[PDB]
């Protein structure tokens, strides 16, 4: 729990963060942890005198103990520069903290009030373009530039984990060369299931299909009143709609067809934590039937799949090889 | 990033029972060389205090100021009790050409070319009020063209 | 959220007497019985219920939300008000500059707390008798002062206000750190400080009560989300 | 990429990763039996004091 | 009607460097140059607003080598002509004859330079010009004549430019001996911690 490259002997003078009193033999001992963030935090505190008294409120940390540093200041309505009240002129508040217990590249990234804005000037030091923030799974896409990508990305992504966990909430960096290649995509090369929803013809599927027919994936929620304002009429379509709710129970129906209920066997890989049915089904199609034989098969082995990702395989053949190894404990 | 003048320092005096105490005022002006200027007038016994005092009024109660390229966008008068003052944008080259305390406050603002007078009194604290005031009043082409409901094209 | 029938039966469409009036209260105002003028409670009741929306917003993001009324009437109540939804309040007189001046106030609290960990966790006793006693009534002071804002670490997110006119003071400094305000506001009150009026009778206690239950209801909402 | 950052670390840090794989642990096991690596040892970060600069 | 003086003094008193001496020793061990010039130099509070003005024009009148006349016509020049005032009098000064040479490497120093124009040295398009302030013009080539090419100073002056950055607005022949004034130089080309608009300033008092 020591710090990155700061390396020295006996008479250097440094702090250190302590709450971890563990007992040990002819009395008991104290060890301590001046590595993480909480450290860093009071760091400021101690500089910038605005911090202490209620001016400068840090709503996050998220700094690199050996490598770069992120941080949050924003002020409560005091009108006053957040991060130019701990520089101003020859900011002396930044570089002793940036060089305090362990050479850290602290960068200050003050925070705004909208959400779309609260990542977008936490790109410091760099541009933004505009911004991709996916309120639902845990997602984002960073929408800038290949000349700042370098220095929004960093190396292992710190700078990503920084921005996020100073955020709060997810960050993923992405490109925005084709803007206009995505686009058509997602509406080009994702419109793909609407002839399942809406019934169509094989005519307007086929010229609809390798390049997207029409339907509304879900879309009966949104106002369909503009889809009036184009030609035709659409009064009867509602109740295909029902159709669809029906299709769907076949198809939830299907959920459960998938290999007659995963046959009848092996059960150890069906009742593994973290995985679905239909996971199941695609690790048991390269071979594998039992747990131990996915833990058997490697990170590369289940990158064949393109349903699992390396993070996801490397999750479950650890969690299988836990179950395998720890199988005697309940 | 922000730079910061101190404009003046005046000694000013209260009489008690002993004699005189005197003490120190600062006026000082900060801005980061674009839109944001802040002024701030500090007081202590010391000169150094009062000066650091003023410094830290000034970085708090900043005030954002539209700015087309390095000049104003159109002629302004500012006004603040005596201080009456008159200023001009001005073509790339000519200079801040104004006088004393308004002066600083333009440099520090990031305007580069300006012509301006000050009328009436040159009481260093008004006029830099009077200064960040017509700083404050003056609109740029886009805020007048929301006023009016209008594009920028419409207006010229 | 907040019906109309009910606000009726509390007793907020009455306001002041005609001659007490602010005339920036011009538009909040119906018309004037007996003398006596009457909000409009069409007028109040969408500004009411945008006033709590924005609350609960605030709360979600778990925002600290500051109750203030030192009337002496409903100082029971908003403390009441303040408990239930877990929040901070100022009951008893607004100590000039409690947020312009934080940093100062903050060491009142510091010792406040103090006081109260020797009252009570130390267990010590064994103290002379007078000293004893001055120290008892120099926690109770601060008790009264400064209890509800004890927990609240730095500067509110929002200010929650019974009177506009009589917390002055409080409004001012909200405007000055640019906290936003909500504030009830009768006819006699300003509201130019306030970011969200309620045009509202502050005097009448089962009104306030009405005013001060669903706010709480507003954040503890925001908190549950 | 040095056999040292393996021997910093410890042998079940690297079983409690996905990344290795059975034929892998094999293989670490055939390398551990000459007993030069893997043997459960702590460094500085790189250098013992024979591996000294100079 | 020249500056006969010490010539690091001035540097001195400026706080730069002023290319004053040829570039062979560095200023540094020639003089101290961080302290000001007389019995008090080591005390240094900070100038007035006039003053900081003041120490800039004279900056860049010592620099090139111009009177305080001359200096204040080439100004007035300056805010005559066209575009940006501070600029446009930059190049009226790189304009100079003998600036133009000291730029080419002919001249050590901006003084060896000078000398050179008016001992009948240098010829503007194969005609003897003799005035150091002859406002060289694009196009115009400039060369050092027959008689004065043999002149072992003007070696050294080349050797000296050569290890000293090469100006984007000129093009020279150090075995031909004549350079060709291109185009009158941007602002970008100059050095940058001239505040030109300082000197301005000054001027409109």
């Amino acid at each position: 729990d020591m710090l990155p490259r700061e390396n020295f002997r006996p008479g250097d003078r440094v702090r250190g963060v302590l709450y971890s009193v563990r007992p040990e033999a002819r009395g008991a001992q104290l060890f301590v942890t001046r590595s993480k963030p909480e450290m860093l935090i009071e760091l400021f505190r101690i500089e910038v005198p605005e911090i202490g008294e209620e001016v400068i409120e840090i709503k996050a940390a998220a700094r690199d103990p050996g490598s770069r540093a992120k941080i949050a200041v924003k002020t409560n309505d005091k009108r006053i520069d957040p991060v130019g009240a701990c520089v101003g002129m020859r900011g002396a508040r930044v570089q002793a903290v940036s060089t305090e217990l362990g050479g850290e590249r602290i960068d200050i990234v003050l925070w705004d009030d909208n959400p779309a804005q609260f990542v977008i000037n936490a790109m410091a030091p760099a541009d933004v373009a505009s911004i991709v923030v996916d309120e639902d799974k845990h997602t984002m896409d960073i929408a800038v530039e290949a000349g700042n990508l370098a220095q929004a990305i960093g190396r292992n992504g710190q700078n990503v984990r920084l921005a996020s966990q100073l955020s709060g909430w997810e960050l993923n960096v992405m490109t925005v060369d084709d803007l206009q290649a995505k686009h058509q995509a997602e509406a080009h090369a994702a419109i793909d299931t609407f002839t399942k929803y809406l019934d169509i013809d094989e005519d307007f599927a086929t010229v609809l299909v390798e390049e997207g027919f029409s339907t509304l994936e879900e879309l009966a929620y949104v106002p369909m009143k503009e889809l009036l304002e184009i030609e035709g009429l659409d009064e009867p379509t509602v109740e295909a709609l029902r159709e669809r709710a029906k299709n769907a129970l076949a198809t939830i129906a299907q959920a459960q067809e998938e290999s007659l209920g995963d046959n009848k066997p092996a059960d150890d890989l069906l009742n593994l934590e973290g995985v679905d049915r239909d996971l199941a089904f695609k690790l048991a199609a390269r071979g594998v039937c039992t747990l131990e034989d996915l833990a058997e098969q490697g990170i590369d082995d289940l990158a064949d799949i393109e349903g699992l990702t390396d993070e996801k395989a490397g999750a479950l053949i650890m969690a299988a090889r836990n179950i395998c190894w720890f199988g005697d404990e309940a | 990033e922000l730079q910061e003048k101190l404009i003046a320092v005046n000694r000013v005096s209260k009489t008690v029972k002993g004699g005189r105490i005197f003490s120190f005022t600062a006026l000082t002006v900060v801005g980061d060389g674009n839109g944001r200027v802040g002024f701030g007038y500090g007081k202590a016994r010391e000169v150094p205090a009062a000066i650091q005092k003023a410094m830290e009024k000034a970085r708090r109660n900043m005030i954002n100021v539209a700015l087309n390229n390095g000049t104003l966008q159109h002629p302004v008068k500012g006004v603040h009790t005596g201080s009456r003052v008159f200023m001009q944008p001005a073509s790339e080259g000519t200079g801040i050409i104004a006088g004393g305390a308004m002066r600083a406050v333009l440099e520090v603002a990031g305007v580069h070319n300006v012509l301006a007078k000050a009328y009436g009194s040159t009481n260093p604290i008004n006029v830099v009020r009077a200064t960040i005031d017509g700083l404050e009043n003056m609109n740029s082409p886009e805020m007048v063209a929301a006023k009016r409901g209008k594009s920028v094209e419409e207006i010229l | 959220t907040v019906s109309m029938r009910d606000m009726l039966k509390a007793g907020v469409h009455f306001g002041h007497q005609t001659r007490y009036w602010n005339p920036k209260m011009k538009p909040f105002i119906f018309g004037a019985r007996n003398k006596v003028h009457i909000i409009n409670l069409e007028k109040t009741v969408p500004m009411f219920n945008e006033a709590l929306a924005e609350l609960n917003k605030i709360a979600s993001r778990k925002g600290k939300i500051l109750f203030v009324g030192t009337k002496r009437a409903a100082s029971e109540a908003v403390k009441d008000a303040a408990l239930s939804c877990d929040q901070f309040f100022v009951n008893h007189r607004w100590l000039g500059g409690m947020l312009t001046n934080w940093k100062t106030v903050r060491q009142s609290i510091k010792r406040l707390k103090d006081l109260e960990t020797q009252s009570q966790d130390g267990t010590f006793d064994k103290l002379t008798k007078k000293e004893a006693l001055m120290r008892t009534r120099e926690l109770e002071k601060l008790e009264n002062s400064l209890g509800g804002i004890k927990d609240m670490g730095g500067l509110p997110d929002a200010l929650f206000v019974i009177d506009a006119d009589h917390e002055h003071i409080a409004i001012k400094e909200a405007n000055n750190l640019g906290i936003p305000v909500f504030a009830i506001v009768d006819t006699n009150s300003d509201p130019d400080g306030v970011d969200f009026v309620i045009p509202g009778n502050d005097d009448a206690i089962r009104a306030v009560t009405l005013y001060l239950g669903a706010v709480a209801a507003t954040v503890r909402e925001g908190r549950s989300q | 990429h040095y056999i040292g950052d393996l021997v910093q670390r410890t042998e079940v840090e690297l079983l409690k990763t996905p990344n290795l794989g059975k034929k892998s642990l094999t293989e670490i096991k055939d390398v551990l039996a000459s007993r030069g690596l893997s043997l459960g040892m702590r460094l500085e970060n790189w250098p013992p004091a024979s591996i000294a600069d100079e | 009607a020249r500056y006969l003086g010490p010539k690091l003094k001035l540097s001195r008193r400026e706080g730069t460097d002023l290319f004053l001496k040829s570039g062979v020793r560095a200023i540094d061990t020639k003089c101290k140059i961080e302290q000001a010039p007389g019995q008090h130099g080591a005390r240094k509070p900070r100038l007035s607003d006039y003053g900081v003005q003041l120490r800039e024009k004279q900056k860049v009148r010592r620099i090139y080598g111009v009177l305080e006349r001359q200096f204040r016509n080439y100004y007035k020049e300056a805010a005559r002509l066209k575009g940006n005032t501070g600029e446009n009098l930059l190049a009226l000064l790189e304009g100079r004859l003998d600036n133009v040479v000291y730029r080419m490497g002919f001249g050590a120093t901006r003084a060896e330079a000078r000398q050179l124009v008016s001992h009948k040295a240098i010829m503007v398009n194969g005609r003897v010009v003799n005035i150091a302030s002859y406002q060289v013009s694009p196009n115009d080539v400039v060369s050092i004549r027959e008689k004065a090419k043999k002149q072992s100073r003007v070696k050294a002056a080349l050797e000296l430019a050569e290890q000293r950055e090469k100006p984007t607005w000129l093009e020279v022949d150090a075995g031909k001996m004549e350079g060709t004034f291109k185009r009158k130089p941007e602002r970008s080309d100059l050095s940058a911690d001239i505040n030109e608009h300082l000197i301005v300033e000054l001027y409109s008092k």
